[PDB]
């Protein structure tokens, strides 16, 4: 019956809100008010990578902490060696509309996708297109490797999928979201992952069962980026309302909001540090802001790009930070 | 009056005040314009192309030419050259070399403007940013080589214990100076003028022909007016100076008239004409850079940026 | 959309037994983790140039 | 020896790669990129079939006309959200917008109130006045030139336009629609609209596209040279 179901979910929503409020005895700011501030963060460009002839839309580091991969909307996927400027590879794509990029943990494969609704997997230790997965009905927004034979993707059809590169089939589909899923992040143990969509929502998915575990709200606009805390018990989200927010899993609610005046642009990407103290977020003002994750204070600013900051990453050992931009330049900061 | 005694006083008045004040105003205006143009061409321009190389070289040549006036302005205000002989020699040499390099860069700007209309995607040998640097270096070296023969003529006169470093047209033997001036006006002014006129005529003809394909759109009228104005300004500002310099040099040949008063007339008109040819170095920055909407808008946008850093 | 409403209510029901903890405990755990790895973060505490792979 | 043995080889490889990249760029700058847009059932398939020479989401069509290479991009299956991927097409040379002239007197068949002509007007207004498209020209195609003539003698144009005042013929009514569509532009100083009345049996559309693209290229070059 319509009444037996409608108007009854609101009761459960009210119960959930009451339960969340009943456990908010204090705030993170109150706890951290007695901690010495980090101070001033000063990073200077050390390497500039050139060769792309159009906007750079995605990038990824890889567990090696030395090699880097970048994708731009000119039909090229470039693999650089960061310690120098030498280019290790330049893969020509069959489609010039790319939006994602991934580097396999083992370093043997690479992934790409975009407006063609297809995920292409290239083999490096053979260069040669290894696989082509086509199940989605919308543009690919993100893709992250689990193993050399598993990958998780999200599309603009409000869906995410866990694949099987060996057979090319779709192993599992994660449904229940409403807007276009724009980003996802894998937990360090690769047992759960968080996905943020354009409906100002984020969801926690369990890979082994394909069922939604928790839903987080609070943003006032679309969510463009997401990142897991290094310890795996919290994450951060950036949206189009020029604000970042930190959510935790066990408490199941928001912890802190990183926002400031004279900031009216959306956040394109977020990332943490090796210890989680800092939080780096790139904005549409072609700059990056480094916030103190425990105080919501702007610890530092990274400037040097011209058009926009679309991709941002931190090496697995925390040595440097790589930022891409819409002017086709990648910069390394230390 | 028309007496020779008033003309004799009139050259003193013209060489003392007219030249000094006109050079003073020209120096300030041109230096400010070229400094604004040079700023934002290196700190705000990326992905240079053949046209930008030529335009930047023209601006640099204009700035170098303008950096020379102050010493001559004081010396004309004071009436005597108090600096060393080498200083005036280098000043005159750099002035003339920069003038003729500017002429050559204008000619190559016209050539590039024709090439861009003929090859819209820049698929030509002379349109890539490697021939431009070679052409600029060749222009500089060839202009210096062409102006080298000037040194034996422009030497200071040691008389009355005061070294007088007089202008190019009045110094040196009349015959050698006349032949060198007639060769320099032919090589450095007339050939470039004809090449520029030919290429701008081709560009105007193309623009007029392409205006009939305009079915319903803004017509190509402004570029045609600017193309005509470039040649008009160049010819009008440069022809009188080169016409009068040779006449002044020949009037010193003696047998032409063997008259002294005629000489004073000819010299007064040359002196009045000297700064008209120099006005180009101040006119160019506005006519080639600031008149363009794109360059002006970019310069203003990059001027408001970084203003908060230094204000 | 009876099926859609039923699925939504079922999802909401399953999303109600997380056995949440207090915010203070989570904040303390985050602070402890952040303070335990302070010296292992080159970005937070820059290392000397003798051991910086991206020198100059 | 500094930078010797494998390192040298590595550098060599990089240089070679760079060379290839540059080559590709020089090949990719000689192609005219057009973005094909339409309200829906606007007779754009016939437009594609007209200039046809030589998956889902993006559809690419390459052709050549008078030593000029055109690449047309069609986004018909991309129905997720325009705001999230429109900026990918910021550098296109022109936008070919197709509108059917025979849908003025027929309703959208859905919502019982939307009018197809009004939907096309809304889409054109949204696309024309966009932050990503401020200096990009629009080639407007008005298809169904025969159905409009056949229907204008029976159904008056006042059905779609309550404020229309004039005769009821093929002419003096298509001009009204063209003026209505052109009046949505708000940047006439920096943008141009090329309107053509396309017929299902006309093979001259490619000529109009070529003329408009050449005009756009020439004006862009003149603006770069400072003349504009």
């Amino acid at each position: 019956e319509l009444d037996q179901l409608r108007q009854e979910a609101e009761q459960l929503k009210n119960q959930i809100r009451d339960a969340r409020k009943a456990c908010a005895d204090a705030t993170l700011s109150q706890i951290t008010n007695n901690i010495d501030p980090v101070g001033r963060i000063q990073m200077r460009t050390r390497r500039t990578l050139r060769g792309h002839l159009a906007k750079i839309y995605a990038m990824h580091w890889g567990t090696d902490s030395r090699l880097l991969v970048s994708a731009s909307q000119d039909g090229k996927l470039i693999i650089w060696d960061s310690y120098t400027t030498n280019k290790v590879h330049a893969i020509p794509l069959r489609s010039s509309w790319v939006m994602t990029c991934a580097y396999a943990p083992s370093g043997n494969y690479v992934a790409c996708g975009g407006l063609d609704n297809i995920c292409s997997i290239y083999n490096l230790k053979t260069v040669r297109v290894s696989r082509e997965l086509a199940g989605h009905t919308g543009y690919l927004s993100c893709c992250r490797f689990l193993d050399d034979n598993q990958i998780v993707t999200s599309s603009g059809d409000t869906t995410c999928a866990l694949w099987d590169i060996e057979t090319g089939q779709q192993t599992t589909t994660f449904t229940g979201h409403t807007g276009d899923v724009m980003s996802l992040s894998l937990a360090p143990d690769t047992r759960l992952f968080v996905s943020g969509a354009c409906d100002a929502s984020a969801k926690l998915w369990d890979v082994r069962e394909g069922m939604c575990r928790q839903t987080f709200t609070g943003h006032e606009s679309d969510i463009n980026a997401i990142c897991f805390f290094p310890n795996g018990n919290a994450f951060a989200t950036g949206s189009d309302d020029a604000t970042c927010r930190l959510f935790d899993l066990r408490a199941d609610q928001e912890l802190m909001t990183y926002s400031h005046d004279n900031i009216i642009c959306g956040i394109t990407s977020v990332s943490f540090s090796k210890s989680g103290r800092l939080l780096l977020a790139g904005y549409d003002d072609f700059n990056c802001n480094v916030w103190d994750a425990l105080k919501a204070d702007r610890a530092g600013v990274l400037a040097g790009h011209d058009n926009r900051v679309s991709c941002l990453g931190v090496t697995d050992d925390g040595m440097a930070v790589a930022t891409g931009s819409w002017d086709s330049f990648l910069k390394i900061w230390n | 009056n028309a007496t020779c005694k008033n003309w004799l006083a009139a050259e003193a008045a013209l060489e003392k005040y007219y030249l000094s004040i006109f050079y003073g105003i020209e120096f300030v205006v041109g230096v400010l314009g070229n400094t604004i143009v040079v700023y934002g061409y290196i700190f705000s321009l990326k992905n240079w192309n053949s046209s930008n190389i030529y335009l930047f070289n023209l601006s640099v040549s204009d700035l170098a030419f303008l950096c020379t006036l102050p010493m001559l302005i004081r010396s004309y205000a004071n009436g005597n050259w108090i600096y060393g002989d080498v200083l005036c020699i280098s000043n005159r040499y750099v002035l003339h070399a920069n003038l003729y390099t500017s002429i050559l860069f204008l000619t190559f700007i016209s050539i590039d403007r024709y090439l861009i209309i003929k090859y819209p995607f820049r698929e030509h040998l002379l349109q890539k940013k490697e021939f431009a640097i070679l052409i600029s270096l060749a222009i500089w070296v060839l202009v210096t080589l062409e102006l080298l023969p000037i040194l034996p003529l422009i030497n200071p006169v040691i008389t009355d214990n005061g070294t007088t470093c007089n202008d190019f047209a009045s110094s040196g033997d009349p015959n050698y100076n006349l032949i060198y001036s007639m060769c320099l006006t032919l090589l450095g002014f007339l050939i470039p003028l004809f090449v520029m006129c030919f290429f701008y005529y081709k560009i105007a003809l193309f623009l007029k022909q392409r205006n009939r394909q305009v079915a319903t759109a803004l017509p190509l009228e402004k570029p045609l007016n600017l193309v005509i104005m470039a040649v008009v300004i160049f010819s009008v500002l440069f022809t009188p100076y080169h016409v009068m310099r040779n006449v002044r040099i020949a009037s010193r040949l003696g047998s032409w008239k063997q008259y002294q008063c005629t000489q004073v007339v000819i010299n007064s008109f040359y002196i009045v004409t000297r700064p008209l040819a120099f006005l180009n170095s101040v006119i160019n920055p506005v006519f080639y850079f600031l008149l363009g909407d794109h360059f002006r808008d970019m310069l203003m946008n990059q001027l408001r940026h970084n203003f908060k850093s230094l204000t | 959309s009876i099926a859609q409403a039923r699925k939504l209510v079922e999802q909401l029901k399953m999303e109600a037994n997380i056995d949440r903890i207090k915010v203070s405990k989570a904040a303390a755990d985050l602070m402890a983790y952040c303070e335990a790895h302070a010296k292992e973060d080159p970005l937070l505490t820059p290392v000397p140039a003798s051991e910086n792979p991206f020198r100059e | 020896c500094t930078l010797s043995a494998e390192d040298k080889a590595a550098v060599e490889r990089s240089k070679m790669i760079d060379r290839n990249l540059r080559e590709d760029g020089e090949k990719a700058a000689r192609e005219v990129k057009l973005l094909l847009l339409g309200a829906g059932e606007s007779g754009k398939s016939t437009i594609v079939k007209q200039m046809k020479i030589i998956t889902t989401g993006i559809v690419e069509t390459h052709f050549t006309f008078k030593d000029l290479h055109f690449k047309m991009f069609d986004v018909g299956a991309q129905r997720s959200e325009r705001k999230k991927w429109i900026h990918c097409f910021e550098g296109v040379t022109a936008i070919i917008f197709c509108v059917a002239l025979s849908d003025y007197d027929l309703v959208l068949a859905e919502d019982e109130e939307m009018n197809r002509m009004h939907e096309s007007m809304k889409l054109f207004d949204s696309i024309c006045n966009n932050k990503w498209f401020t200096d990009t020209s629009i080639i407007l195609f008005l298809n169904k030139k025969d159905l409009f003539e056949e229907k204008i003698k029976k159904s008056p144009l006042t059905i779609c336009y309550p404020e229309y005042a004039g005769s009821n013929t093929y002419e003096e009514a298509a001009a009204y629609i063209q003026c209505q569509f052109e009046d949505l532009n708000k940047r006439k100083d920096t943008k141009e609209i090329y309107t053509h009345f396309t017929c299902s049996t006309d093979t001259k559309n490619v000529q109009f596209v070529f003329d408009a693209v050449t005009d756009v290229i020439i004006k862009n070059n003149l603006k770069d040279c400072g003349l504009f």
